[PDB]
C-alpha cells in the first residue's frame, strides 16, 4: 500500500520571533496526528538554554 | 533523547495482543500512543470481500429454497469473514457446499494463496436435504473503510447482473489501549514505558503492524528529512 | 383509455448521513453534524470508544 505524501504548500512569517506553517493534503486524521505530536515535543520536552536559580 | 525499542511481544488471543516499547523520555507514552492508534486505526492493508455472485440470485434483497438465510443476511455474513493474502491482490474463492448443516467458512475450497484466521464462522444455515449454493466469493486489498455506494464510478463494464457488491471494510485492527507507567532504566530515575493492548481480527500480525505505523507516520515528515 | 401499465418496484438501501433525523424514547431529538471518525471518537481506558 502506498500513501499520500504531503509537500510543504506556504509558509508565512508575521515577524522574526513569530511563525505561521501550513501542510497540505493530509490524510484523515494525519492533521491531527502530526500536529498533536509536534505541539506535545514543542510545549513539554525541547533543547534550550534558560535562567534557573537567582539570589 | 534515549531511542525507544520494543521489548514485549505476546499474543494472548488469536485477536488479542499486546506490544510494549520502555525506552521512553518523559512523558513521550501519550506523544508515541496516541499517534501509533490514529495510525492503526485508519492505515493498515488489510483484506476484504468486494463482489459476490451466488448463483441461483439476481439481487441481494430475495430468498433460496433451502436456505433459511436471507441473502442479504448472507452477504453481511460475508462482510466479517477474515481472510489474509500474500501473493497476489485480486483473488476470487470458490464456494460449493450442499446438504444440511450450518455452512462454516471452511467449507471454500483452498487457493494456492489464501489463509482462513477462523473457520469456525458461519456463512448460511442450510435446512433442505438437496440444497446446493455454489457461489465465487471476490477479495482483494484495500485500506480503510469502502462503501459499494461509492465504488460504482469507475464502473469497469461489471456485464452480468448476478454481481452483487459487498461493502468494504479493510481494518486489520479492531480496537487499540495505550498506557504508560515508569520501569526504570539501566541508568535512568525514571523513564516512561507504553504498554499498547490491542484486539485485531487475526489476519495482520501485530509486528508488521507497529512497523507499519511507523513507517506511515515517519513518512509524512518527508517534507523535512534526507535520511538518518 | 389506457393500454398497459408497467409497475416497477425500486428497493434502495439508504445509509445514516448528517441531516437526517434522530430521537430517544423521552423526548429528545436532534440532527447528525457529521460522520466523525474512529481515531478522533473520544473513548475510555479500556480502549472502546463511544
Amino acid at each position: 500500500t502506498e500513501f499520500l505524501k504531503p509537500r510543504l504548500v506556504d509558509i508565512e512569517q508575521v515577524s522574526s520571533t513569530h511563525a505561521k506553517v501550513t501542510l497540505e493534503p493530509l490524510e484523515r486524521g494525519f492533521g491531527h496526528t502530526l500536529g498533536n505530536a509536534l505541539r506535545r515535543i514543542l510545549l513539554s520536552s525541547m533543547p534550550g538554554c534558560a535562567v534557573t536559580e537567582v539570589e | 533523547f534515549l531511542k525507544p525499542r520494543l521489548v514485549d511481544i505476546e499474543q494472548v488471543s488469536s485477536t488479542h495482543a499486546k506490544v510494549t516499547l520502555e525506552p521512553l523520555e518523559r512523558g513521550f507514552g501519550h506523544t508515541l500512543g496516541n499517534a501509533l492508534r490514529r495510525i492503526l486505526l485508519s492505515s493498515m492493508p488489510g483484506c476484504a470481500v468486494t463482489e459476490v455472485e451466488i448463483d441461483g440470485v439476481l439481487h441481494e434483497y430475495s430468498t433460496k429454497e433451502g436456505v433459511q438465510e436471507d441473502i442479504l443476511e448472507i452477504l453481511l455474513n460475508l462482510k466479517g469473514l477474515a481472510v489474509r493474502v500474500q501473493g497476489k491482490d485480486e483473488v476470487i474463492l470458490t464456494l460449493n457446499k450442499s446438504g444440511i448443516g450450518p455452512v462454516t467458512a471452511a467449507d471454500i475450497t483452498h487457493d494456492g494463496d489464501v489463509e482462513i484466521v477462523k473457520p469456525q464462522h458461519v456463512i448460511c444455515h442450510l435446512t433442505d436435504e438437496n440444497a446446493s449454493i455454489s457461489m465465487r466469493i471476490k477479495v482483494q486489498r484495500g485500506r480503510g473503510y469502502v462503501p459499494a455506494s461509492t465504488r460504482i464510478h469507475s464502473e469497469e463494464d461489471e456485464r452480468p447482473i448476478g454481481r452483487l457488491l459487498v461493502d468494504a471494510c479493510y481494518s486489520p485492527v479492531e480496537r487499540i489501549a495505550y498506557n504508560v507507567e515508569a520501569a526504570r532504566v539501566e541508568q535512568r530515575t525514571d523513564l516512561d514505558k507504553l504498554v499498547i493492548e490491542m484486539e485485531t481480527n487475526g489476519t495482520i500480525d501485530p509486528e508488521e503492524a507497529i512497523r507499519r505505523a511507523a513507517t506511515i507516520l515517519a513518512e509524512q515528515l518527508e517534507a523535512f528529512v534526507d535520511l538518518e | 383509455g389506457v393500454l398497459k401499465i408497467v409497475k416497477v418496484y425500486l428497493a434502495v438501501k439508504r445509509r445514516i448521513q448528517p441531516g437526517d433525523k434522530m430521537a430517544g424514547r423521552h423526548g429528545n431529538k436532534g440532527v447528525i453534524s457529521k460522520i466523525n471518525p474512529i481515531e478522533d471518537m473520544p473513548y475510555d481506558e479500556n480502549g472502546t470508544p463511544v
